């Protein structure tokens, strides 16, 4: 941050997962907020 | 330049891991589909 | 110089396991902005469905469905030899 | 998507529907009553909510937005009989109603 | 199709798997005259 | 519509989807940096 270098490692954190419901249906995730 | 060009595009490849949702798939049987050939074996004894 | 993989093998593992875990959905909406948390059984079960064969039918050979998918799976086995053209392709690549 | 003219090509401006913030919405895979011979609906390019316009109500709503809406003919077909699907005795869509 | 579950009785079947079903609103659709088309008095 | 949004809302969120269309447009010409791909392929098949 204009002194030494440093080492990190590459990790991709997929979104949270969704798990499934033991009720009748299933959940799902519907947008409510968007961009384009 | 050529390194270069193929980290990139396998950047590129990877990065659908940040935006894709998935749900916990259970160890062994899912329902009756056996899915254990293509699941990572978890062992406590060592890493993962 | 023989230049290091871009990623561990361990964020292949990663990228292998969401691939996994993103079969499963309601594979019968318009867009891709939702996410359905239905079981990997039911999204295969929607899938035949979808392909032509009625509830009926799915319904009444459940089980026989699950065996012959295992099987399948099973087979997946024996395909990792040199006959196979896949595996060709494979050490084909390794080979250059 | 808008093409415009590059130097040694087209440039592609791919507009996309991307969604921020999401609500888990408890969907059915399908609802009907309880008749002999059964009377099954499906959604339409969406999904049968429960959440209400603001239990056993279930509404319709889009894939791509939430926003429950009575269950019609409009956004609902008809189907064979699932085992999954909602048995419905009480607040019948009009589909549903014989 | 024309088999029966176990002529002039018609059922509907799946495209991938041969199992006949009594043809109702929910494997059928309304479509304009046809001459091809059988027509059905019983 | 057909990509899963209703009418309702579309008659609803007029003025927010044609704001939101009209910010996408004029943050196009952001991506004309080296940071961005396709700039830098763009640049890539000058440059050979
Ligand atoms: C599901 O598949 C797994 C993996 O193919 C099966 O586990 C194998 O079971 C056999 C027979 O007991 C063992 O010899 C193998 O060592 C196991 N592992 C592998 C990797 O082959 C499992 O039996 C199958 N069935 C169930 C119900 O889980
Ligand atoms: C809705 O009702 C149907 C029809 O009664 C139910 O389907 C039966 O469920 C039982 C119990 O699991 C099974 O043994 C039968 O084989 C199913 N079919 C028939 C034709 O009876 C269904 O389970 C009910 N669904 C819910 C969510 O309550
Ligand atoms: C079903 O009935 C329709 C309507 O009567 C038939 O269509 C006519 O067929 C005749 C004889 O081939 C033609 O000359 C006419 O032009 C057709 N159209 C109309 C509007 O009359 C049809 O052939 C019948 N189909 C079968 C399989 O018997
Ligand atoms: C969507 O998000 C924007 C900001 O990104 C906010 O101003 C707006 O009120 C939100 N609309 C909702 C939550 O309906
Ligand atoms: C939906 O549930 C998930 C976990 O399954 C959670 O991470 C997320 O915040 C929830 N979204 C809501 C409550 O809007
Ligand atoms: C709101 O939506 C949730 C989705 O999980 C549902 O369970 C709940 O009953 C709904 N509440 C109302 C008041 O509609
Ligand atoms: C069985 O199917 C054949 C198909 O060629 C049909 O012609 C025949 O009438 C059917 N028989 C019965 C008894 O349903």
């Amino acid at each position: 941050t204009i002194d030494v270098f440093q080492i990190a490692t590459l990790n991709f954190t997929s979104p949270l997962t969704l798990a499934p419901i033991n009720s009748t249906g299933f959940v799902v995730a519907v947008p409510t907020n968007f961009t384009f | 330049g050529a390194n270069l060009r193929q980290d990139e595009s396998i950047a590129n490849l990877f990065s659908s891991i940040k935006t894709q949702n998935t749900q916990p798939l259970q160890a062994g049987l899912n329902g009756d589909f056996n899915l254990t050939m293509l699941q990572i074996p978890q062992v406590t004894t060592g890493e993962r | 110089k023989v230049l290091p993989p871009l990623y561990d093998p361990y964020m292949e593992a990663a990228y292998t396991s969401s691939l996994l875990g993103s079969i499963a959905g309601a594979s019968w909406t318009a867009g891709l902005s939702s996410f359905a948390a239905i079981p990997f059984a039911q999204s295969i079960f929607y899938r035949l469905n979808g392909v032509g064969i009625t509830q009926q039918v799915l319904s009444e050979n459940q089980k026989i469905i699950a065996n012959k998918f295992n099987q399948a799976l099973g087979a997946m086995q024996t395909g990792f030899t040199t006959t196979n053209l896949a595996f060709n392709k494979v050490q084909d690549a390794v080979n250059a | 998507s808008f093409a415009i003219n590059a130097p040694n090509g087209l440039y592609f401006f791919h507009v996309g529907y991307q969604p921020t913030s999401h609500v888990n919405a408890t969907a059915a895979y399908g609802l009907c009553n309880t008749e002999n011979p059964p009377k099954c609906i499906a959604p339409i390019d969406g999904y049968f909510v429960l959440n209400q316009t603001i239990d056993q109500q279930w509404y319709y709503t889009g894939s791509s937005f939430f926003h429950p809406e009575p269950i019609t003919e409009a956004n609902s077909k008809y189907v064979s009989m699932d085992v999954k699907f909602e048995n419905l005795t009480n607040k019948l869509p009009p589909p549903l109603l014989s």
